[PDB]
């Protein structure tokens, strides 16, 4: 279950948005992003970011 | 505030477990400026440091999933039982701090039930906290916890556990006499007069060692607010006289209103006017300098009533003001004040419909609860 400021994260991973991109976005370290992305994609169970996507759209 | 922070590295606790990176970043991030921008106690400068650790851990135990095939990586869950089974310590130690804080926030916010219960959860922690004078301080601060919410006789427990581990050193004679002073102020409450006395006066004696200026005057303050309460009134003025004194020669100000206050009403319900006027222009004095705002309504109470007719629209005024404030007991207490003005001025009408207002103000919900979930 993403908190709603991780589902913003996933919200600028559909967008197209890099790592960086999402970074300035949020005030976070591109570092937590990745971190982020890591934690993310675990809990939905997916091994790629394009994946993270198609999961996210259902 | 200190409690504010507690409960947001609380907060910042809930999203480390589940590791939720941008939540728990934006929160680390927020509480170290708030504490950049003050001097914190050492138990939530503690707290703090645990959780950056704390917050490091989780990062470092996320980071071989990184590398692996998705498949391979444990579910965060696994994680986390991992992280406590191998950190027993650590884990038990931000128990006890987590729940204490929680405990303290629910506490100001006046949730009593929740507050009790975030204490019981924190004092099953304590074994994690090895100092003993640190259990200590825990009982202590349980004890006032107490005290504030009324369970008088938990109060009073918590100050004997406080005191028997005080007891056993020689550098803690300073949080002695004001476990003495809690079980004094309890006594109080229990109208146990003598004994509020007795206790009151070894903390006195307690205080004068230390050659603790401030306490050493609340102690003479408290003695004469025992006597007031028993209406001795002429027994409590020497008390009250000699409080006074040890504030003025050091300068506690802020002690001074107060310190001005029951002395000044004694001289007016003695019929010592000229003597309460002399108190009463000093105490109103005080308050303006002090800036006290309660103080200086209560002063211009004691004219409204002693002196003014009495004044009864701007009596009802300052009633309200009370109430707004929740001060329930101190209101129920000046309407009594006014009732028995007005009895010994054979005015037993107003006398009665006083009587009926302290009835009203006791009819209030004080300090009222809340389940937690349960149904009806
Ligand atoms: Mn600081």
């Amino acid at each position: 279950v993403l908190t709603p400021r991780e589902c913003l994260i996933l919200q600028e991973v559909e967008k197209g948005f890099t790592n960086q991109e999402i970074a300035d976005a949020l005030h976070l370290s591109k570092r937590s992003i990745e971190y982020s992305l890591t934690s993310i994609f675990n809990k939905l169970n997916v091994g790629s970011r394009t994946e993270a996507v198609l999961i996210a759209k259902s | 505030s200190s409690s504010s922070i507690g409960e947001k590295i609380n907060e910042w606790y809930m999203y480390i477990r589940r590791f939720s990176i941008p939540d728990a970043e934006y929160l680390r991030r927020e509480i170290k400026q708030e504490l950049d921008q003050m001097e914190e106690d050492q138990d939530l400068h503690l707290y703090y440091s645990l959780m950056e650790f704390r917050h490091n851990l989780m990062l470092e135990y996320l980071e071989p999933l990184e590398k692996m095939r998705i498949e391979e990586q444990p579910r965060l869950s696994d994680l986390l039982l991992e992280i406590d089974k191998k950190q027993a310590r650590l884990t038990g130690l931000l128990e006890y701090y987590f729940n204490f804080f929680r405990g303290m926030y629910e506490l100001d916010q006046r949730e009593y039930l929740s507050a009790i219960k975030f204490f019981k959860k924190a004092e099953s922690k304590l074994i994690f906290v090895k100092d003993r004078i640190e259990k200590a301080e825990f009982f202590f601060k349980m004890s006032e916890s107490y005290y504030y919410m009324k369970q008088t006789y938990f109060s009073m427990d918590y100050a004997r556990q406080a005191y028997e581990i005080y007891k056993e050193h020689e550098a803690y004679n300073i949080r002695l006499l004001q476990c003495h002073s809690l079980f004094a102020t309890n006594f109080l409450d229990l109208k146990q007069y003598e004994d509020a006395i007795s206790h009151f006066q070894k903390a006195y004696s307690m205080a004068e060692a230390e050659k603790q200026p401030q306490l050493m005057g609340r102690t003479l303050y408290n003695i004469g607010l025992c006597k007031n309460s028993q209406s001795q009134y002429e027994d409590a003025i020497p008390y009250f006289k000699r409080a006074i004194a040890v504030f003025e020669e050091s300068n506690i100000l802020p002690s001074l209103p107060q310190a001005y206050f029951l002395i000044t009403q004694i001289h007016y319900k003695l019929g010592k006017i000229d003597k309460a006027h002399e108190y009463h222009s000093k105490g109103m004095a005080y308050s303006q300098k002090a800036g006290d705002v309660i103080y200086l309504s209560e002063f211009e109470f004691l004219k409204s009533l002693y002196l003014s007719g009495p004044d009864e629209e701007a009596i009802q005024g300052f009633f309200d003001f009370l109430e707004s404030k929740m001060l329930y007991a101190d209101l129920e207490d000046f309407a009594i004040d006014v009732a028995k003005y007005y009895h010994e001025r054979k005015n037993f009408q107003k006398a009665s419909a006083y009587f009926l207002k302290v009835e009203q103000v006791r009819q209030l919900i004080q300090g009222g609860v809340s389940l937690y979930e349960i149904e009806v």
